[PDB]
RNA sequence: GCUUGAGUCUCGUAGAGGGGGGUAGAAUUCCAGGUGUAGCGGUGAAAUGCGUAGAGAUCUGGAGGAAUACCGGUGGCGAAGGCGGCCCCCUGGACGAAGACUGACGCUCAGGUGCGAAAGCGUGGGGAGCAAACAGGAUUAGAUACCCUGGUAGUCCACGCCGUAAACGAUGUCGACUUGGAGGUUGUGCCCUUGAGGCGUGGCUUCCGGAGCUAACGCGUUAAGUCGACCGCCUGGGGAGUACGGCCGCAAGGUUAAAACUCAAAUGAAUUGACGGGGGCCCGCACAAGCGGUGGAGCAUGUGGUUUAAUUCGAUGCAACGCG
């Protein structure tokens, strides 16, 4: 979560956001408990990760 | 006043509005503002441009207590935060930490319902 | 425009100071396809302008003219379903384009004699940044403030 | 009698199988306090709402309830419903290896009995979040909706009831046979284990496909192929899974289950097109960028209407209206 540089630094650079929290993880925690679409949505997920 | 020397920049980025306060390391807020705050209101309060004139505004009231050294902890997410960091060091802080505070459940909570928009 | 990327037809330089800049001046300046009128307006007004401001003719014109030109412009998008007004920079030849039309609109706006008079003190206004051509340039400069927000 | 079906014993393996008890960490809400100050929240935009009685942000301490991120996987276990932190206790099943034992003890199953999501019901607790009902704000022609702000039952626990679901692989159970390929998961044997190998042999499972079948779509050794055993169910659409009666249920209702009348269709799969406020690519003064008009005025001319003895007939969205 952190970051700490010493001063050789420039820019911000911190791409550990897009490695865990930011992207997915609090977008899906805005909206519905349903059981019922994760299901499907992992199944329609897995199904299309496919060649 | 009160010469603190270091704080804390809480940075708390919403979908609808950014909100940066520069606090201490004890977590005493030393001033807030707010994107609402810094004129557009409503669609325009939730864009860069406002969390970066947010955080403009926010360097200014805390010259009453010469930081130089400041963390940057961020919540939630936003069009906000990455352009807010910016402006902290467009405003000749020496920005020090990076840290990213966004509240995680264990699986906790209900979330809400919402939107069949 | 949907498929042609165009190029530009060459205009003449105006026959007196061979501009190219004064020539599409009095070609926004024509109507009815009558440029002898025109031009003849563009000489006189700009005439006394040089005799009025004492500069020169045409950098009397380019200082005038230089007081109106758009910097950044409102522009919409209708991308997300909604109307925006995003700021966009302004090219060079339609930010002249932009400073004539609005010098020569307010000077059509005015109440004096001739057009001649009337655009000689449009661009006497613009000289020292005061006119009708220079609000409408603050005009569009509040505008594209305003909504700076979207970039 | 016999062992190739079924079962017992020995040793292990994997597992969110079940029931009871405990605990842990993040987060939400509330309460008390410090800093601090003008907004916060919300939306397509707003407003209701909260806020100078000091909110939101931020730090400290506390309480409480529910759920258990990451692992997490067309992964696993279970007859099905379903089961997801970690630990203990009680407990069910499955699978594998070699050997021993019983000796057809088997398969299916009407009535019967049990289990059976969610919502709901009863009694007693609990109640953080979420949220039917409800209230307010919007949107709209209206908006008893979608969106916003609140919000009660309920969701959670104990015991009892209900007894249903798109309870679905829309595929009853058990057994046998019939070309293949790529995986996943869990055992086991053999070989230089010369490593994250090589060769087999089981259990469960995913995707694609051969013959065959199928109306087609597709199924395809986990069959919808080729057979056998037993059960359940169907007989045009509607009326109608409804009414009456019976049984069950506290109720809601559940189950069993018609007829009159009415139609000549209802249906399945696939084809061609058209359409979509579906998707991709592309064009045209289509939009955009501009310039000049029309709609306002007077007149010209055409039309509708009205009038008239007649105001000749035809043209009428675009593509009729100085048109024939």
């Amino acid at each position: 979560i952190k970051v700490r540089e010493n001063e050789p630094f420039d820019v911000a650079l911190r791409r550990f956001k897009r490695s865990c929290e930011k992207a997915g993880v609090l977008a899906e925690v805005r909206r519905r408990e349903f059981y019922e679409k994760p299901t499907t949505e992992r199944k329609r997920a897995k199904a299309s990760a496919v060649k | 006043r009160k010469q603190v020397s270091d704080g804390v920049a809480h940075i708390h980025a919403s979908f609808n509005n950014t909100i940066v306060t520069i606090t201490d390391r004890q977590g005493n807020a030393l001033g807030w503002a707010t994107a609402g705050g810094s004129g557009f209101r409503g669609s325009r309060k939730s864009t860069p441009f406002a969390a970066q004139v947010a955080a403009e505004r926010c360097a200014d009231a805390v010259k009453e207590y010469g930081i130089k050294n400041l963390e940057v902890m961020v919540k939630g997410p936003g069009p906000g935060r990455e352009s807010t960091i910016r402006a902290l060091n467009a405003a000749g802080f020496r920005i020090t930490n990076i840290t990213d505070v966004t509240p995680i459940p264990h699986n906790g909570c209900r979330p809400p319902k919402k939107r069949r928009v | 425009p949907r498929r042609r990327v165009i190029g530009q037809r060459k205009i003449l330089p105006d026959p007196k100071f061979g501009s190219e800049l004064l020539a599409k001046f009095v070609n926004i300046l024509m109507v009815d396809g009558k440029k002898s009128t025109a031009e003849s307006i563009v000489y006189s007004a700009l005439e006394t302008l040089a005799q009025r401001s004492g500069k020169s003719e045409l950098e009397a014109f380019e200082v005038a003219l230089e007081n109106v030109r758009p910097t950044v412009e409102v522009k919409s998008r209708r991308v997300g379903g909604s109307t925006y007004q995003v700021p966009v920079e302004v090219r060079p030849v339609r930010r002249n384009a932009l400073a004539m039309r609005w010098i020569v609109e307010a000077a059509r706006k005015r109440g004096d004699k001739s057009m001649a008079l009337r655009l000689a003190n449009e661009l006497s206004d613009a000289a020292e940044n005061k006119g009708t051509a220079v609000k409408k340039r603050e005009d569009v400069h509040r505008m594209a403030e305003a909504n700076k927000a979207f970039a």
